[PDB]
């Protein structure tokens, strides 16, 4: 079978392949991170320091 | 899970609890009865001492 070879094996078409891609996620990382979650605005909404004041009388 | 989709803020409020009140206790607690009839002395001469 043609996919039975030990060309294919370490085939340079393949590693360039590779190469290109990761190369390209390097170069996408700080695209894929651009997400945005809700926690802060909850902490900012929901945080309420004890607002009462103290009176000894 | 939906806690995102609430407000909760009034199920949890800060306590109204005065925390000076659990010092004043703690301090009576470790003097003694005769310092405390003395802190009547104490002021009662001061009002002598603002009054002369």
């Amino acid at each position: 079978l043609i996919p039975v070879s030990l060309v294919d094996l370490i085939n340079i078409n393949i590693i360039f392949y590779i190469l290109l891609l990761y190369t390209l996620l390097l170069f996408f990382i700080p695209l894929f991170l651009a997400s945005i979650n809700y926690t802060y605005h909850y902490i900012y909404k929901y945080y309420n320091y004890n607002y009462n004041f103290i009176n000894n009388n | 899970e939906e806690c995102m989709f609430k407000d909760t803020r009034l199920d949890v409020l800060p306590p109204q609890v005065n925390p000076l009140n659990a010092i004043l206790a703690q301090h009576t607690a470790q003097t003694p009865v005769h310092r405390s009839l003395e802190k009547r002395l104490w002021t009662e001469v001061r009002a002598t001492a603002v009054s002369e």
